[PDB]
RNA sequence: GCGAGCGUAGUUCAAUGGUAAAACAUCUCCUUGCCAAGGAGAAGAUACGGGUUCGAUUCCCGCCGCUCGCCCC
C-alpha cells in the first residue's frame, strides 16, 4: 500500500521535467513557469498552449490585457468578508456595477476551463472598458457592510475568470 | 637585448590516454593559456592546440621577447580624507607615497563620484618575457582537471604518467 | 572522522588593500478616497574571533553553519 502523497511527488517531479523540456525550444522561463500551475495535467495541451501564448503575447495589447485583468487581483488580497454571499440585484448601486455585470455576464459564457487561448484575449477585450469607469466612480472603500461584501463578491467573480486557463502572476508585465 | 617575435611550443608528452580525455584536455589548456599572457600584457599571434594519445600540443606564433612598458594610474584614498583643508597632507598621503614610491607632487585631483579622486602615475616593471613564462607554467600545467586520475611517484593528479616535457 | 566549495540588506546581486553600489520587498509621503499607474525620500548588510599594515568583503590563522565527494552503507 502506497500512501496519497507519493502519487503528488510524482505529478511534481513529471511536471518539474516538463518544465525543463519546455524551457530547451526557446519559450520563455515565466512563461512556462505561469502556464504549468494550471495546465500541468495533459502534458500535450500544456506544450500546445505554452509555445503559443508566448507568440501571442508579441500582439502589443498584451501588456494591456495584464494589467486590467489583476489589477482587480490585488484588492482582493486581505478581507475575504465578501465570500460569503454572490452577487444580486436588489442592493446594487448606480449603473456603473450593473453594466460591468453584465458585461462579465456576457463574457462568462465564452470562457469555460475547456477553451483554449485563441479567442481569450479577443473576447476578453470588451470588459477592459468598464473598469476604469468602476474603479473610478463606485469608491469601493467599505463604508457599508453589505454594499462592500457585494463589490467584493462581483470583483472576486470578474477577477476568478483565468482559473482555468492560465495564471498572471509570474507574468513579466506586473 | 630586444630581438623579434619567434614561435612558442609546449608539449605534455604522457602516456596514452583515453579517447574521451584527450578532448577536453587540449581544449582546458589552450583556453586556459590564452588568457594568462593576456594577464601578463604579452602579445601573441595565431594560437592552436594539437591532440594524440601520447601528446597535448599547443603552438602560439609571433610571441614578443618583452612587455609593454607603460605608464598606469592607480587609485588611491579619497582627496578629502588624504588632504586635510590647511596643512601638510595627512599620514594617508606620505603611506601611499612610501608605497609607491613616488614624489607628493605627482598627485592630481580627478573628479568622479561624490569625492573626486586621488590619482598617481607608476611604472609597470617590464621583465624579459621569459621569466615570467618561466614562474607561470608550472600552473598552466597543473591547471588541467580531469573526472579520474592517479599517481606515479609523487602526490601530484593526472589522468596518465607524464614523461617529457618539451617547452620550447 | 577525512577533502573541496562556500557565507554581503528580508530575497536576488556589484567591486577592489581604503570614505560600501543597484533592483525588489517595507515604510513616509505629493495625484481625487481604497489596489493598479507617475514622483520624492527614508530605513536596511559584509556568519563569528584574532593577527599585520596608516587602513582588508580582499592577506594569514582559528571557529560557526551550509552544500558535495570520500568514510560508513
Amino acid at each position: 500500500t502506497i500512501d496519497s502523497g507519493v502519487i503528488d511527488e510524482v505529478v511534481q517531479f513529471v511536471t518539474r521535467r516538463l518544465e525543463q523540456l519546455l524551457v530547451d525550444e526557446g519559450i520563455n522561463c515565466e512563461i512556462v513557469r505561469s502556464v504549468l500551475i494550471e495546465r500541468a495535467n495533459c502534458p500535450y495541451l500544456a506544450s500546445q498552449t505554452a509555445i503559443e501564448m508566448e507568440a501571442f503575447s508579441r500582439t502589443e495589447d498584451f501588456p494591456k490585457i495584464v494589467e486590467a485583468y489583476s489589477r482587480p487581483t490585488r484588492i482582493i488580497r486581505g478581507k475575504e468578508i465578501g465570500s460569503a454571499l454572490e452577487v444580486d440585484a436588489s442592493v446594487f448601486e448606480k449603473d456603473e456595477e450593473r453594466a460591468l455585470w453584465s458585461a462579465y455576464l456576457e463574457v462568462a459564457d465564452k470562457i469555460h476551463p475547456g477553451v483554449d487561448i485563441k479567442a481569450f484575449a479577443d473576447a476578453s477585450l470588451e470588459l477592459l472598458q468598464p473598469l476604469e469607469d468602476f474603479f473610478t466612480n463606485v469608491f469601493v472603500m467599505a463604508e457599508d457592510e453589505k454594499v462592500r461584501n457585494n463589490r467584493l463578491a462581483l470583483l472576486t467573480k470578474v477577477a476568478s475568470l483565468p482559473k482555468g486557463i492560465a495564471d498572471l502572476s509570474v507574468l513579466p508585465g506586473f | 637585448v630586444v630581438g623579434q617575435p619567434r614561435a612558442f611550443v609546449l608539449e605534455i608528452g604522457t602516456e596514452e590516454l583515453p579517447p574521451h580525455d584527450v578532448i577536453e584536455a587540449t581544449k582546458q589548456l589552450e583556453k586556459s593559456l590564452i588568457q594568462i599572457l593576456e594577464k601578463r600584457r604579452l602579445s601573441h599571434g595565431k594560437v592552436r592546440s594539437y591532440g594524440t594519445p601520447r601528446r597535448l600540443a599547443v603552438v602560439v606564433e609571433n610571441l614578443n621577447m618583452k612587455q609593454m612598458e607603460e605608464e598606469i594610474e592607480l587609485r588611491g584614498p579619497p582627496v578629502a580624507k588624504a588632504f586635510d583643508q590647511e596643512g601638510r597632507p595627512t599620514k594617508a598621503a606620505e603611506g601611499f607615497c612610501r608605497k609607491n614610491n613616488v614624489p607628493i607632487d605627482s598627485l592630481y585631483r580627478r573628479t568622479d563620484g561624490k569625492t573626486e579622486y586621488i590619482y598617481a602615475r607608476v611604472k609597470e616593471s617590464a621583465r624579459f618575457a621569459d621569466e615570467v613564462l618561466t614562474e607561470d607554467l608550472p600552473t598552466i600545467i597543473s591547471g588541467i582537471s580531469f573526472p579520474k586520475s592517479m599517481r606515479w611517484n609523487s602526490n601530484i593528479v593526472f589522468s596518465r604518467p607524464i614523461r617529457w616535457i618539451f617547452a620550447l
